[PDB]
């Protein structure tokens, strides 16, 4: 949103594809426990937001995200998120040892091209199933604000900004080990 | 389940819990009744709730309560149900009320959850004692800045009921003359495990930072040092004289501190101005300045960790499960940028995603799940730990203190006390 | 639970509702043996099992049972469970057979569930009394149109268990020499809350439409009016001589039925030649063309609203939970287009996704969850709504008759019959 | 179906972007609560129908779903949904007051052009993930049959007809209080 | 539940079944004390385990174990749960170690679970009776490759306890010097219905195959053939003397084995080189080469089908659910191509989406969603099938023989003796 | 994988829909019952694969899920597909009469060509809902790996090999009788 409140404007469908397939690989990264790579997408002023959401009535639903210097479920630096890396690269890292099972469904990808020179804001949706030890499993949707840069790199694309919006007031789960 | 089997469950002498106490349904009501009902719950802090007219929703075991600022600013707190047809008052997480109404019927109350009028009043219920027939109200008594809550008409009040645990509350409730306000949020998750877990290890269980449960959360907090960290050892336990609080802390230390919220954090804690304001207030140079992390729990689900400042309540959901509501309290007057270093490093680390919290979450659920099976159930759990190291005289630390920060003395407490209050 | 308990539950003189009722496990088992085992309950109606072979299947409280046409027109009900291992004998929501074969070993049976012959009989079972292993039958009994059945051998028929309720059920059953078709298709939906909260709401609770519940429904239903909408104020409430039955409507006032059903509707039954022909059936002009919503349960959990006439059984699922089954009924006579008109209104407003009981939906949720708190299952509900005004002798209306609409007096006959059933 | 027995003709990749993009779109809308501009998207000639589904033995499997003239979860025209619309525009709707949080993946969208200029006939494959109150949680799937006329309007379609093939016999929530 | 009322539940004279067993809670718990805390239960073959360090992870009842190969090839059981606070020591299905330590607080264990060392012993506990703290140890006892378990200091030996049932497990266990190995993988899926109907099947339900519940599942395995397919008739049943086993096999009818496994298994397993040392092995003809299908149960929860040769354990979860964990056994030295052909018809067949384990699942979840009901848990299921056709004597196979493959004499057995095993 | 270590080349926009589109097609087949059809699409070499999966610790995790020559959850050619086609055609197939109510959303196709002309090595992502008598439900998620050889058929393709990696160790229901 802001970005969002008018249908975007038409793309080339190779920027439509190359943008879906960005985040089709990066899903098959994460689902596939490839975290280094994955990391690897981040640019290095990432900014990781993930706001808490509260059952608001609607006349006071302005508030329902909670907002920019308040508590929320991630909000990460590129320094945090080594640090978070460095954890599920450890034998030690209960919450990952043994590793999650995870599936990223990405879908209702909608691109607007941003100010600078080859950034975009990002808007899609996403079922993450989450399966782990016998038989643990946990079911989020949200959408993903995403701002993308172009890039050197094999993939082509660096996250910047990532904002998950999720369904889900009280999480549902014992936890959030994995990343959306 | 007469009194004697009551008594069996937990045996402090041979030091031992039977696990039962986390699985039995039965005992769960009882627990309702018998600790719930008549104890002082954590619902949330005061800057939750600032103008009149505000109001916040949570839980005093399974009764969901309202919680509201009043015109003179007290707190009002009702059980969360019209005793017409038990509907919800007041159905959101929190916001501003000049009255609330009944959604079923319409039934109307005052922002005290007073009934004040009723639809058809003349034709229908006249004669409907508006007082008598008002949601079941619960006695409010704040500590420096905590909201607590009892529904028990008689029980000694929070102060009395805290005893000497105020004195380690202290040691983040009351670093300078501001006091504390709550960064704004609380976050909610499902726990499948019995509350007690959660509550004990709080209350008493730095031994699980120390050895194996927490080493990944730590080197996430390192820079670029491996499998070569230095844990701290010298540290005291406190055990509360009655009630069944207790709390855990290092002294001089600041290795695991450093790990969890950084070097601008353990700085602003231990060295500096606001550090001396700490120590004078607090009476000593020890106590406020020389504590490195330190965890406390109030009986029976009121927990925090003073120096990493996250401040939760256990909200029981059955014997097996459990939900966390947790915020992040910070010095009102402390500097932008330390309560900002505050707010990312407790989200960061004791969070339900949170590179310490997330183990935690894994493990308890394990417990519970293993509870499932017969045998499981059938031999005492080991809670023998440091036995008989207590002097209960120090000259600074009040109640029974140790000086082997590793130790179940506390938890011995929490479960001695939650026996006396199962069995009366 | 002795009987002295169960008594205690439910207050009459007094007009208390002890909550424990809405959740107790054990008062749900022995509500399914004393309730549901010796009540009629709905299974549908007959338009829906028209030609011989014919079957749908429902729920006789937690029983599945099959309903099937026979080759002389009766209809069989049985126990949907083959006695061998427990399978279900038949597998589908409805459709035709000439036979049931049981898909586990085999085992067949005639359309009316009796036992006709078993693989390797004359090697393995040379002995089997066919007839002893029979599915469990039940008593099946309509009325007008409605589909009941009863297990229990000795219990009053369907005619004397209704008592003078036939009376109000008439009013949409009986409109017509022609009687009632039901639009074909019934809706299923799984609510979280205890049958009760149903059954009673349709029994008495004409208050919360005429209150808060619905203020939304209303104004979805009216031109383009704001809130300043006229409730209707003038009626009568029934509540049953015997058996826990009740009826509420509004009489002369147009207001809520218009936006409800339409203008079309609204006419088709209060002016005209078919509203007429009612009148002069129900045997006055008051009964047949005056009579503007009307809400009526047959006790325990047979629900149907004549002038909007959605039909429903309410399915219990432990205290916890209840499904509703729903379906539409037409005279069968009517226009093609009043037929279609009241199939389109009664979805758009009392269905799943209806604008009106979606927020019954909501609220019963709500009411459950709480309950499962301790402090909010210690207190009784109010239901000492509208006392001691009843005659029980007015001119046209039998049973216990009020002037006030609003009113707990049906309530208050549904919980007590309860209560004789329970103590039993 | 009728329309979809034969697999459908390939069609130019910028009329499945169009009315991908014009989906997303609507998701988007219905996911954060802006009923007003959705019901904009409805044509004047709406019908808006999702027919009862029921357990069949497979000869009968003919009478899956309920037909033209019988009982169904929804069956609506602009009138009917306009009453809708005035619902969700109230404090008092208490199902929508607090509102729900709804998630609308969208996929395996097929487009055959009818015989009107400018229309179309789709099939879409969905899973909406409705979160609500603290804990409650409902997920549903199935199929949508659209036809999609062009348009003036910055949206480009309106939706003329709208066919929900849900997957349940049963609903297994509470209410359907949200748009499919 | 008082001993006279257990006893009721089944009566073995008139051959009656009370569904209850397959549905009360308070059952099942005693179930799992009476039961499966005294019974020897399958957890696996040797050949998942073979080097020392490998463990794997299953359950005995609803305790969790670990099963691990020792220095010396023994195998230790231990329960997964570290007595300190119960956290599961051993979190994976399958690997190698050469300790294991609790991830809560770092206890460490041997291969064989015994807590060898506790992080802060000197300091924190030290008098910490290493022993009696271990993880409870079950005795383990194979039968060639068949790992048993039992954690009852004082029951008969795995070898008294099967009696005479060794005799039908060696029709697979023994057709060979070489023994059986498992094919690697073990399926799990979740069933949610009583245990003892899986166990029962399997006990002496060929009437379910020979009828209706496989029909599609035969037809499957055919050439491009409809339904004229020739049922197997002749054939014999065996009912334990004690403890509760049966098995059933067909003689001499390649029809149903065809269908199943296809002509390279079915020749394999009739006629030919490893055909025939079976025979010799076997001690006859008849036994090595004759027998075409074959199911069997060990009591309580060990079902395998020699032939087909899917083993599989039927772990309990409460009354209304269980977990299927099934793999398959070859003969060792049985060539290549055999292996294979065992493996992709297993998979097939006897698998969660094999043709005919397919259908087994979605009937015995109706049987136990049915037993919801309360009338449907009132009167007794039929347990007389072939009543009075037992012979005690035969010639080449012991004990309680009969000539009618379609019997309920095993089932018979395997309640009488659960009620032995309850009452006692 | 061994295919997918490196993110695949871009391809041209009407490759992505004709594979997407094949998909679509092929989720429609399975959800609405038309057995007969789907098998069609199945190459005579066909190869369909879904091996067990377990929970290992992370060093450990190379062996995860079953191999070559190991038990697994289906591990079928052209004439053990036959068979079960064979099944799900009787009125006594119990486990689909009454039928499943399914439902197959498609996502996250990456396409590489293989080494023969006209085959494809492909990853996509599934849920697959499924929905059953009254209140039975079942929510799988997972990859499918497939190669696909293009076709003279009305589909355009067949399918060569298709490896089911599902996100469950244990499964959650208590049979797989649909098809993935
Ligand atoms: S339950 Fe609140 S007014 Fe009726
Ligand atoms: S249970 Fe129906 S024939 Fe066996
Ligand atoms: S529970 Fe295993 S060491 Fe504490
Ligand atoms: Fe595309
Ligand atoms: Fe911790
Ligand atoms: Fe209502
Ligand atoms: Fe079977």
């Amino acid at each position: 949103a802001d970005v969002f409140l008018r249908k975007p404007a038409p793309v080339a469908p190779e920027l439509q594809h190359e943008v879906e397939q960005f985040y089709y690989w990066e899903a098959k990264l994460l689902n596939d426990r490839r975290f280094e790579e994955w990391f690897a997408l981040l640019a290095e002023d990432i900014h990781y937001f993930m706001p808490i959401r509260t059952t608001r009535i609607m006349r006071d639903s302005r508030l329902e995200y909670s907002g920019s210097r308040e508590y929320a479920h991630f909000d990460d630096d590129a320094t945090m998120m080594k640090g978070r890396l460095r954890k599920i690269t450890s034998d030690v890292s209960w919450s990952e040892n043994p590793a999650s099972r995870t599936r990223h469904l990405v879908s209702n990808v909608m691109i607007v091209g941003a100010e600078a020179e080859g950034e975009y804001e990002i808007s899609s949706a996403f079922i993450v199933y989450r399966n782990r030890l016998e038989r643990q499993l946990d079911i989020f949707a949200g959408e993903r604000r995403d701002t993308l840069r172009r890039n050197t790199s094999e993939a082509g694309f660096e996250i910047v900004n990532r904002t998950i919006l999720i369904d889900q007031s009280t999480i549902l789960a014992n936890n959030l080990s994995f990343f959306f | 389940w007469n009194t004697s089997e009551i008594e069996a469950l937990f045996d402090e002498h041979a030091g031992r819990i039977d696990p039962r106490i986390y699985t039995d349904e039965d005992l769960y009501q009882l627990e309702l009744e018998r600790v719930f009902a008549r104890s002082w719950l954590l619902l949330g802090h005061e800057t939750q709730i600032r103008k009149p007219g505000d109001y916040i929703t949570t839980y005093m075991g399974e009764d969901p309560v309202v919680v509201v600022r009043q015109k003179d600013a007290s707190i009002a707190v009702f059980l969360n149900q019209c005793r017409h047809r038990g509907m919800r008052i007041c159905r959101a997480d929190a916001g501003n009320a000049k009255a609330f109404t009944c959604s079923y019927h319409g039934w109307a109350y005052d922002t005290a959850g007073n009934l004040v009028n009723v639809p058809y009043e003349a034709e229908s219920f006249a004669c409907l004692n508006k007082k008598e027939w008002s949601p079941l109200k619960a006695r409010v008594e704040t500590y420096k800045g905590l909201i607590f809550a009892n529904w028990d008409e008689n029980a000694v009040d929070l102060d009395t009921y805290l005893g000497e645990a105020k004195f380690y509350m202290d040691h983040m409730l009351d670093r300078t003359e501001a006091g504390t306000e709550a960064i704004p949020g609380v976050q909610k998750w499902v726990i499948p495990c019995n509350w007690k877990f959660a509550a004990e290890q709080f209350c008493s269980d730095m031994y699980h930072a120390g050895t194996t449960s927490h080493l990944s959360g730590i080197l996430a907090g390192l820079p670029e040092e491996m499998a070569d960290l230095a844990p701290p050892t010298v540290g005291k336990q406190y055990r509360a004289s009655w009630g069944g609080h207790g709390s855990g802390f290092y002294v001089g230390d600041p290795n695991l501190m450093l790990a969890i919220m950084g070097p601008k954090v353990t700085s602003y804690w231990t060295e500096g101005p606001a550090s001396e304001k700490a120590a004078e207030r607090l009476g000593s140079v020890e106590r406020g300045s020389k504590l490195m992390v330190e965890h406390m729990t109030v009986f029976p689900t009121c927990s925090f960790l003073p120096g990493i400042n996250t401040v939760r309540t256990w909200h029981p959901r059955g014997p097996n499960e459990v939900e966390v509501w947790a915020f992040t309290v910070v010095d009102a007057d402390a500097p932008d940028d330390i309560k900002e270093e505050f707010r990312r490093q407790t989200l960061r680390t004791f969070s339900a995603g949170g590179v310490f919290e997330q183990d935690d979450g894994e493990n308890w659920v394990e417990i519970q799940h293993i509870l499932r099976g017969h045998k499981a159930r059938s031999r005492p759990f080991n809670a023998e730990m440091s036995m008989d190291q207590t002097v209960d005289n120090d000259p600074v630390y009040p109640g029974r203190i140790s000086n082997n920060v590793y130790s179940e003395e506390a938890a011995r407490g929490l479960y001695a006390h939650w026996l006396r209050m199962m069995t009366s």
